[PDB]
């Protein structure tokens, strides 16, 4: 056979040869410009940190608020295109307020995710206003909550698909941070203990340097809500090494 | 938003050709031909009268069902040339115009009104960038009130004009070409020596004699004026008269 | 002109215990002055562990007790778990407030446990405003039930007496007797008999006879 | 390429869509339209290739009011669906407005209508310019409207084929002293000097306007005055 | 001459054929392998959940849909969920005004036509998706695939996914004693069959077998990990 | 409001079947303006329906329910609609049109014998629907209704012959004692045998 | 307003009145209360003129595209029905008086008909409009099965006469329109020629 | 090729080419006859059966468009699904609109239409199936029509579409279809299909029959099963 | 009553002296003149910053100051900060302008100590929305009013408040008819809202 024309992905939502649509794994991989960020999910609680890569001194590091919690325990970690992130997370907000109000309870951890991807896959309405993106969302996300399990922790892709996944590891040194995570991870894991070496894979894998400004995590547990740890509490974290 | 149009003069409508030509009317002009039935349409002072074949190449098929000659009201009639579907389309649109002319306005359409609004339908599709031209031909036959008889026929360009005789498909350059000739000089054209004379036209441009089951014409007349086809009951005898010369 | 709205009576009462929430309502359906049948329950199983009873206008009662069950479906797929007694009550006022401006004619009250494995009784009003109770009727005859059930199970009005918890055969024998005191002065009350009885152990169903003039 | 969208100008800042309409314009049918102290005259030719044609269910110059005469040079079918609905609009001005619309703001109408479908994409320019003949507060008006929604009043054009040829020989024998009478006659000058055919009495369709109003010439009166 | 006609849904090949549905075909067999077979006192459908991350919970490849319909889901799990949504929305529909269960037939024909609308309409895709379908009413159980060309069919037995085609060949050698077994027997025909798909150096295991049931009585009932141990217990290895 | 309206339709279960009565009669008020039309609808082969109220409506869902049933025919699967089923689509339907403030001005009794059940339901304009041994519409409600739970109280189990002379005799009084009442009716009777309709029938009594 | 149409074999007659009030008033005393939908289909608007004329103008839109369509008569039965729900949808504002009646080649002459508000009968002879509820008696006393044409005539005048004596706000002239094989016979019984049945 | 990209566009030598894909689309599916008698009209397909996995009666294809009218369908399953449904519409609201059963003469012309608007609009690719409806009614006899994807109408005494078409058309036009009953003419309906078919590449195919008569009471209905059986013991006993 | 009057209103009460606000109100839902309960709570409780009040209608109180929570939860995420006073009483003045004339009748009071300190806006179905130092809403609201008027000082100390608004509330539920029930104390004190007693009116005629 001779190649020739094709128009490749004029339509959004075109199938490849082998059946394997474009924009979807062409953001998957847009993803890998995306910060590393790590969530361990242990029977003691819930670890969500991540690399801000302070690109200047002239930025104060206060204001790349990487992480944000969809609830009071539910704690989200992101990475890739921020743009859009935030638009995830508005609806996350948005709709676990709604259970709440109209469900008098905390919106379960699974149900949030599993909104949040129906959220995504809307592509292809370019005639019709309302609704659309035409895009897929270009950025990953990790949820971190407690409930009648406790502590969970659910994987996004740009894909609207998930996993009730624990001790996954996203961003540009993805792949890296989750071998040598598994060869570090424990079943039974003090809360700490995987603060401690979420933070030593962290500092092996990223780029600069790490101190309290590089870098934040954040914690629930099923003791009380979210909580973003200061910058006191990161020097008294790493001072171990 | 939509698919859009080819890049090209020829690959769509819209575009203008450098001397802005419509490409695709061209097109759709030769593709008319298609299906090979060529159609004959004469008018005299008392009758107007549209003939073509039927051509009916399978036996599987019934004769009755096979057709071009639409009645649309019950005293305007068509004919179709070109592909079959939007032949259909179109009939069924004018039957529609027709009826809404007459309910709007309270009496019946007049037969270059009706083909003046098919025209417009005609012509808004060569604005619009996915509409096709209805690639087919239709022609009218009625008496309006005074004038008698009259012949118009559309086209998918929306060009039309009332004929005192005409014609449509393929032998059509021949068939205008005998029709002036005839027109010229013998013009009488009473109820025999008249539309007959069209039969002529069109076994001599196609083929051998016919014989009626080829043959499908449909006849209004101004003393009888009811749109009405004429079977192998009737157009056999019309044509073993005009055999005898 | 045309009346949207008519009143289909009809009584229905719940206790909560320790272990257990009675529903209580009669099966005596009529219209104007004619009883349609003597055999159409108030009370309905939603869960388990949840019963609801409804009164009223019975084409509202029934749009709600079908649009409830549409709801529990719906809850059960996208959250993987059976609908809390508590969210079922919320739910209840969102939805019977959804029809603000053209109220659902019907008194509704839910019988069931909480989660702790305690009883528990919602209360309603036709617009949806909800609250917990030890104790509720509603209908038509509730003005005349509700003093007694104050006097006993709240035990107000008493003095010089022990309030010992309500338990099942005294609550049992109490609302059967509260019923058939019932049935002689209201016209809206008799004919049958529907309690349900909701335990840790699944749900059982409890029937008499009343006067059925 | 750069020349088949009408939605972007070329490299130059140039419609090149827009002169394909306008070439499409000159290879039409010839038109000419004379003003005069007294009316205005707007002649064209029937081509009506085969005699089996009637000149006459259907026609070339289109009345719109009173005192309203349209021709053109194009495809035929654009000039119909544009007078049709010009005439819509004339009529909402005489519906708000109880008095005939004057010519200019019937040209405003024709000249916005035409230009919004250039400006669209998706659609073709409408490829063909029309000819007004007026008479307001009794006195005479002449428009062109050119297909890119331009619209020009002249003393006197001619378009269609060989039009460069015609406005030159109107050049050198029109001016403003002229009357209606002769203005027809010269009209017909024309035409005959760009006629390519043998002028027979039916071939030209003549309408003039005056305080009369605007009103065709019937194939008699082309007879009549090309007798002498 | 395999040039342009390889975008559009609205395109057709000059071969009789829309490459667009091919490549969803493609897609849908990209997905994981699922048994679906049946007997006269149930349906069964037998998944393998994607045991290819690690530390990650697998994706749930069976979907709860009504009381008496099952569904397991073997392509992009975006047009899956979507269509399970429309799945639940009409079997609620249904209960609430003929106030019954909804026959399989019908439902089945609702998904086919609903996936056939977008594959005409320009600027729309077909849905991605490898759905089998499980359900019993009247007559009993019944069993479908609805491939993404918005074709359904009827089936005592079949699979999608990759590594499929195993399984079916031990479909096609087994049907005949499929119609009269057990709850045991048949869950044991569907696991064997749904191993024949593994690589012979994988093994099924508890957490990547997701056996669902229904029946006369037995309403559907999906089985997850764990509990699952008894139906996978007795199976002898290869 | 309603226009033209058909006074009663009766309804009595009883065992392996169910029968009903409705008079030949549509009233423009208090004028007997049409006095051969039958209220009667055989819904399917298993499922009957009579109508009492304005005839157009009940018209309108003769139209609406017969498409519906053809179309359950066309698919030609095996399910059909158990008469519960349509008992529940009427109600759903009315309700709805009641939500609307434009309520269908009609009173049905769902009659349908399946899975060798005898069932029989009712619904008014209101959506108010419920199932009962007997069944009564209109003035039928307060005078025949009486007579027939009398007879169901002491025998609540009939025979054929049993429950079709009581709805006869009891109908018959309804011709005594009702103002839109007429002396021509029918007579459906469904069962395994399915539903059949005879008349016009009158009570021609002494 | 006292619109009267008799079925019987092979061809109906129809038959009303010429009044049209305003009130106490009348408006036009020679109204042609008879409507040809069709060639052989006519109906009897009555209740109120306006939303009944253009109703059945309306009608008469409707079924010629559809009669063009199948390119066969048009069944009297279809004719009831589409000007049946005509009405039956704007039931809630329109006023009416479809009586509609004629001759189909299948099933030879039929009356249906149905007040304002939609329903169908198709019985032996409708009567609508205001006489109607003055001559129910004398129709139903009189009216016998198997009565030719002639006879339905004469019966047809002495009901409207009936009505014409009886009803204040109907009157004027009888108008008759005989439907059958070869056409309709429209013809005017007025003055002396209308039934003269005295008061004593 | 080239200037065929989409459906509103025509050739150089003015040709709907994506509409003669669709087309020959066609010649890619099982055949699909239908014929018309005395008495009614008979149908006929001749559905291959891709695996025994599938369960004896999947993939209906004489869909019942209405009471008094069939559907045998040839092509996309899914087109000819999508047309079935739109058949069932337009003879619901013929019958609400009207109350009468829709004259077949009518019904496929208003499909044809519909047909046909698929088939000049960027936005849609035209339908590609081609289907068959037959019907009865003694009030005025049976007929029978050919749909094709471009939504030419045409009435048949008897037709034949699919992969093997004009070997059916050859076998049909030994018959004097005229003049025979539905009972004589299911033997030669079964006798053609097992005739045309194609075992050598195509085997283990299975026949479905349907037709709609006054010996039905004009109901389009499945065959019944002992007719069905002795005509397929004697199309093979033709072999 | 087709199944809408829902309330009236009874005696609620509010007011912010030197050590943050206190309210209090009754509980006594007053069908026509059968009581539906003695033990509804009219203190709601949107968060651990603000608190509602019930009065006038008892539905449509609830419903709109639960919707109220659900969209100030939503600003403190947006935001990172917990919403003013005056922002929510400005939420609940827009959300309930409309359906102006639609038949709703709340009568809520909005209270808080906000970064401005102590917050109080008297917030109703007709759009009013104004602050002060001083309310009361419902039947009893007059009584309460003439009370509080003789009892109010915004020096007083805040055991002689609970007095004061303890002595109102009695006070006012034995005047009127429509109000009674068991009384709530609510004070708001700094950051957190802190839950008083819920005192009984017959154990209360005893202590006065």
């Amino acid at each position: 056979m001779f190649l020739t024309r094709s128009e490749y992905d004029r339509g959004v939502n075109t199938f490849s040869p082998e059946g394997r649509l474009f924009q979807v794994e062409y953001a998957i991989e847009a993803i890998k410009l995306g910060s590393t960020a790590i969530g361990i999910q242990t029977s003691e609680g819930v670890c969500l940190a991540v690399e801000k890569r302070i690109t200047s001194p002239l930025m104060e590091p206060s204001s790349i608020e990487k992480i944000v919690e969809i609830d009071a325990h539910i704690g989200c970690a992101m990475s890739g295109l921020i743009a859009d992130a935030k638009t995830l997370i508005d609806k996350a907000r948005v709709e676990t307020q709604n259970h709440w109000f109209t469900y008098n309870e905390t919106m379960t951890v699974e149900s949030v995710t599993q909104a949040v991807s129906n959220l995504a896959l809307q592509f292809g309405e370019e005639d019709a206003d309302p609704g659309a993106m035409s895009r897929p969302f270009g950025v990953a996300l990790l949820f971190g909550g407690v409930d009648e399990k406790g502590p969970q922790l659910f994987h996004m892709d740009p894909s609207g698909t998930f996993v009730q996944c624990d001790a996954r590891a996203i961003g540009s040194a993805s792949e890296g941070a989750q071998s040598s995570l598994q060869e570090v991870y424990h079943k039974s894991m003090t809360l700490k203990e995987a603060i401690k070496s979420s933070l030593i894979i962290l500092k092996q894998v990223m780029e600069e340097k790490l101190n309290a400004t590089n870098i934040e995590l954040a914690t629930v547990q099923p003791g009380q809500n979210f909580h973003m740890f200061t910058k006191e509490e990161l020097e008294e974290v790493i001072k171990d090494i | 938003m939509s698919r859009g149009s080819s890049a090209g003069f020829d690959r769509h409508i819209t575009i203008f050709s450098p001397e802005g030509r419509l490409y695709q009317v061209e097109y759709a002009f030769k593709a008319i031909n298609q299906g090979g039935l060529t159609s004959v349409a004469v008018r005299g002072k008392d009758c107007a009268v549209i003939v073509t074949q039927k051509k009916v190449p399978d036996k599987l098929l019934d004769s009755s069902t096979v057709t071009h000659l639409f009645k649309i009201t019950e005293n305007i009639g068509c004919v179709m040339t070109g592909m079959t579907a939007d032949s259909r389309s179109q009939v069924q649109r004018a039957r529609y115009e027709a009826a809404n002319w007459k309910y709007k306005y309270g009496y019946e359409i007049p037969v270059d009104m009706l083909c003046k609004r098919i025209a417009d339908i005609s012509q808004v599709y060569t604005q619009n960038a996915e509409m096709r031209p209805l690639g087919c031909c239709m022609i009218l036959i009625g008496i309006d009130e005074e004038q008698g008889p009259q012949v118009y026929k559309c086209d998918p360009a929306g060009y039309y004009c009332g004929f005192k005789a005409t014609a449509a498909g393929v032998k059509q350059t021949e068939s205008t070409s005998f029709l002036e000739k005839k027109v010229k000089k013998k013009f009488d054209w009473t109820f025999e020596q008249t539309v007959e004379t069209a039969i002529t036209c069109l076994s001599t441009v196609l083929s051998i004699d016919f014989k009626p089951s080829e043959i499908e014409v449909g006849v209004v007349t101004v003393e009888n004026p009811k749109f009405r086809i004429l079977t192998e009951a009737e157009i056999d005898a019309h044509l073993v008269a005009l055999a005898e010369r | 002109r045309f009346s949207p709205y008519v009143f289909n009576g009809g009584t229905i009462l719940a206790i909560a215990g320790e272990d257990f929430a009675i529903v209580a309502s009669d099966t005596r359906l009529s219209e104007g002055f004619s009883i349609h049948t003597r055999d159409s329950p108030k009370c309905y199983k939603l869960t388990d562990k949840t019963v609801i009873g409804c009164s009223g206008f019975h084409g509202d009662c029934l749009t709600l007790t079908k649009i409830i069950e549409a709801r529990l479906k719906m809850y059960k797929h996208s959250n993987n778990k059976a609908m809390t007694t508590g969210a079922i009550a919320a739910m209840l006022s969102t939805i019977l407030y959804s029809r603000r401006f053209f109220p659902y004619y019907v008194y509704n009250i839910i019988g069931g446990l909480d989660e702790e494995g305690k009883g528990a009784v919602y209360s309603f009003d036709p617009v949806g405003s909800y609250q917990r109770d030890s104790f509720k009727a509603g209908g038509s005859a509730s003005a005349m039930l509700q003093p007694l059930l104050d006097n006993q199970v709240g035990f107000k009005n008493m003095q010089n007496v022990e309030h010992v918890p309500l338990s099942l055969d005294r609550a049992m024998r109490l609302v059967k007797d509260v019923f058939i005191s019932a049935a002689e002065r209201d016209v809206y009350t008799g004919d049958a008999l529907r309690i349900c009885i909701v335990t840790k152990e699944g749900i059982r169903e409890e029937t008499v006879s009343l006067r059925k003039d | 390429g750069y020349s088949f969208s009408l939605t972007t100008f070329s490299p130059s800042g140039k419609l090149v869509q827009i002169e394909y309409a306008l070439a499409a314009v000159a290879g039409g049918a010839p038109s000419v339209g004379i003003k005069a102290a007294n009316g205005v005259v707007l002649a064209t030719e029937k081509k009506q290739k085969s005699i089996l044609y009637d000149e006459r269910s259907v026609h070339k110059v289109e009345p719109i009011t009173k005192h309203i005469g349209l021709v053109y040079s194009g495809m035929g079918p654009d000039y119909r669906v544009l007078v049709h609905r010009a005439r819509k609009l004339a009529q909402q001005y005489y519906l708000v407005y109880q008095e005939p619309i004057p010519t200019a703001q019937l040209v405003q109408r024709v000249a916005s209508v035409m230009q919004e479908y250039t400006q669209s994409g998706g659609v073709r320019p409408f490829g063909v310019s029309l000819l007004i003949c007026g008479w307001n507060e009794g006195r005479p008006y002449l428009f062109q409207s050119d297909p890119s929604g331009a619209y020009f009043a002249w003393k006197a054009t001619a378009m269609g084929k060989n039009y460069v040829n015609g406005k030159t020989f109107l050049e050198k024998r029109y001016n403003e002293d002229l009357e209606l009478e002769d203005a027809i006659h010269t009209a017909i000058l024309t035409l005959k000097e760009s006629f390519e055919g043998q002028m027979t009495e039916d071939n030209i369709e003549v309408g003039i306007c005056n305080e009369a109003g605007f009103r065709r010439l019937t194939p008699t009166e082309v007879k009549d005055y090309l007798a002498a | 001459f395999r040039n342009q006609y390889d975008n559009d849904v609205t395109v057709w090949s000059p071969q009789g054929r829309i490459h667009q549905i091919e490549y969803a075909m493609e897609a849908v067999k990209q997905g994981s392998a699922t048994v679906g077979l049946k007997s006269k006192t149930h349906a069964v459908l037998v998944a393998l959940k994607r045991a290819q991350s690690e530390l990650a919970a697998h994706q749930k490849k069976i979907l709860h849909v009504d009381n008496h319909i099952g569904i397991s889901i073997a392509g992009l799990t975006a047009d899956a969920r979507l269509l399970c949504n429309f799945m639940r929305q009409e079997c609620l529909d249904s209960r609430f005004v003929f106030d019954r269960p909804l026959p399989v037939s019908r439902l089945v024909s609702l998904i086919g036509s609903k996936t056939q609308i977008p594959t005409q309409r320009y600027g729309r895709r077909p849905y991605g998706v490898g759905l089998l379908i499980a359900g019993y009413d009247d007559m009993g159980p019944h069993i479908f695939q609805t491939c993404p060309s918005a074709n359904y069919f009827d089936c005592r037995a079949m699979s999608i996914g990759a590594r499929s085609q195993s399984a079916r060949t031990y479909l096609e050698r087994h049907m005949s004693e499929f119609m009269e077994c057990n709850l045991n027997e048949l869950v044991k025909h569907g696991l064997r069959a749904l191993r024949e798909t593994l690589p012979a150096e994988q093994d099924l295991t508890t957490k990547n077998v997701s056996i669902g049931i229904v029946g006369k009585d037995l309403e559907f009932t999906i089985y997850d990990d764990d509990d699952v141990s008894p139906f996978l217990e007795g199976l002898e290895e290869r | 409001n309603p226009m033209v309206t058909g006074t009663s339709v009766l309804g009595v279960k009883f065992e392996g079947g169910v029968v009903i009565a409705a008079d030949m009669l549509g009233s423009y008020g208090s004028l007997a303006r049409f006095r051969n039309i039958s209220r009667i609808m055989r819904v399917n082969n298993s499922t009957m329906l009579g109508a009492s109220g304005d005839y157009a409506d009940f018209q309108y869902l003769k139209q609406v329910l017969g498409q519906m049933v053809i179309d359950e025919e066309l698919l030609g699967d095996g399910h059909s609609y158990s008469p519960r089923a349509i008992h529940s689509w009427l109600t759903r339907a009315m309700y709805s049109r009641r939500s609307k403030m434009n309520p269908l001005w009609n009173t049905m009794v769902i009659g349908g014998y399946a899975d060798g059940e005898s069932f029989l339901g009712y619904v008014d304009m209101l959506g108010v629907a419920y199932e009962a041994p007997s069944l009564a519409t209109g003035y039928g409600a307060y005078l025949a209704q009486p007579l027939l739970r009398e007879v169901l109280e002491k025998q609540p189990v009939l025979s054929q012959t049993e429950a079709r002379d009581l709805v006869e005799r009891c109908m018959r009084v309804l011709y005594y004692r009702d103002a839109r009442s007429y002396n021509r009716f029918q007579i459906a009777t469904v069962t395994e045998k399915g539903v059949e309709i005879e008349g016009p029938l009158s009570t021609e009594t002494n | 307003t006292t619109i009267m149409a008799v079925q019987f074999d092979g061809g109906v007659v129809l038959g009303a009145d010429s009044r049209t009030t305003t009130g106490s008033y009348i408006a036009n005393r020679v109204t042609d209360k008879l409507t040809p939908i069709h060639d052989r289909i006519f109906c009897c608007r009555s209740g109120s003129a306006a939303d009944t004329q253009a109703v059945a103008d309306a009608v008469t839109y409707q079924l010629g595209f559809h009669s063009i369509e199948l390119n066969e008569p048009p069944l009297v039965h279809t004719a009831a029905s589409l000007f049946k729900e005509m009405c039956y949808r704007y039931r809630e504002d329109l006023m009416a008086g479809i009586i509609i009646a004629g001759w189909d080649p299948q099933e030879g002459g039929q009356v249906y008909s149905v007040p304002m508000g939609g329903m169908m009968v198709r019985q032996s002879f409708a009567i609508g409009g205001s006489g109607s509820s003055y001559i129910y008696g004398y129709v139903d006393a009189t009216y016998r099965e198997g009565m030719t044409k002639e006879e339905c005539l004469q019966f047809t005048a002495n009901a409207l006469a009936l009505a014409m004596e009886r009803d204040g706000s109907s009157g004027g002239v009888i108008r008759l329109a005989a439907i059958a094989e070869s056409g309709v016979e429209r013809q005017v019984l007025l003055g002396d020629q209308i039934p003269k049945f005295a008061v004593a | 090729t080239g200037y065929d990209l989409s459906a509103s566009t025509f050739s150089p030598d003015g040709r709907v080419f994506q509409v003669e894909y669709a087309m020959k689309a066609v010649e890619n599916s099982s055949t699909a006859i239908g014929i018309r008698c005395k008495d009614g009209v008979v149908f006929g397909v001749e559905k291959l059966v891709l695996s025994k996995l599938y369960e004896e009666g999947s993939n209906k294809r004489l869909f019942n468009v209405d009471r008094h009218v069939g559907m045998a369908v040839a092509g996309l399953l899914a087109d000819a699904r999508s047309l079935a449904d739109i058949a069932r519409e337009e003879a619901s609201n013929f019958r609400s609109n009207f109350g009468y059963n829709i004259p077949l003469k009518h019904l496929a012309d208003r499909v044809a239409m519909y047909v046909h608007a698929y088939t000049l609009y960027s936005a849609v690719r035209p339908f590609g199936c081609s289907f068959m409806l037959g019907s009865y009614s003694v009030n005025d006899g049976a007929q029978l029509y050919m749909i094709d994807p471009s939504g030419v109408s045409y009435g048949y005494w008897g037709c034949a579409i699919g992969k093997a078409r004009q070997a059916a058309k050859t076998e049909i036009e030994k018959l004097q279809m005229k003049e025979m009953t539905c009972r004589d003419i299911v033997k030669e309906v079964a006798k053609i299909i097992y005739i045309v078919h194609d075992e050598v590449k195509d085997k283990a195919f299975e026949l479905e029959l349907s037709w709609v008569g006054e010996l039905t009471n004009g109901r389009h209905e499945i065959v019944p099963k002992d007719i069905r059986e002795e005509a397929e013991k004697y199309a093979k006993e033709s072999l | 009553e087709p199944g809408i009057e829902m309330l009236h209103g009874t005696t609620t009460l509010a007011f912010k002296f030197r050590h943050g606000v206190i309210v209090a109100a009754d509980s006594r839902a007053t069908a026509g003149a059968y009581i539906a309960s003695q033990t509804v709570k009219k203190v709601i409780e949107i968060n651990p910053y603000l608190l509602g009040t019930m009065a006038g209608g008892a539905a449509d109180c609830s419903f709109w100051e639960r919707l109220l929570a659900r969209q100030c939860r939503i600003y403190e995420l947006r935001n990172k900060e917990r919403i003013s006073v005056a922002a929510a009483s400005k939420l609940l003045a827009n959300m309930v302008y409309q359906y102006k004339g639609m038949g709703l009748s709340m009568g809520t009071m909005i209270c808080g100590w906000d970064k401005r300190g102590p917050g109080l806006y008297y917030v109703d179905s007709e759009g009013n929305r104004i602050s002060g130092a001083t309310f009361s809403v419902g039947s009893g609201s007059v009584y309460a009013y003439g009370v509080m008027d003789r009892g109010y000082s915004y020096d007083l100390e805040v055991e002689q408040a609970y007095d004061l608004a303890r002595r109102a509330i009695y006070q006012a539920t034995y005047r009127d008819a429509y109000s009674g029930g068991a009384v709530n104390l609510y004070h708001v004190r700094e950051d957190g809202w802190i839950r008083v007693s819920s005192d009984n009116v017959a154990d209360l005629h005893e202590k006065y």
